[PDB]
């Protein structure tokens, strides 16, 4: 069966969002 | 990652299949050898799509 939320993405997914955020705070 | 040179081996078995899809165009699979090859390249790509469903071995 498979993994439909893996680990690194996830976790990628998280830091680009967090990236974007702080980026359109500036 | 445990155990390594696991991968050689499943390459070994997958790369004719590599070759076999692309005779796959025609009737080819006229004897058995063949039929075996391939059925031995789908149980190793199988198994390669379960390992990969883990993060070390991806």
């Amino acid at each position: 069966s498979k993994v439909i939320v893996p680990q690194t993405v996830r976790l990628a997914e998280e830091l680009e969002r967090q990236q974007l955020l702080e980026k359109r705070k500036k | 990652r445990t155990l390594p040179d696991l991968l050689p081996l499943f390459k070994t078995f997958i790369l004719p299949l590599e070759r076999i899809v692309e005779g796959l165009n025609k009737s080819s699979i006229c004897d058995s050898k063949a039929m075996d090859s391939l059925q031995m390249g789908l149980n190793a790509l199988l198994i390669l799509r379960n390992l990969a469903q883990d993060t070390d071995s991806v």
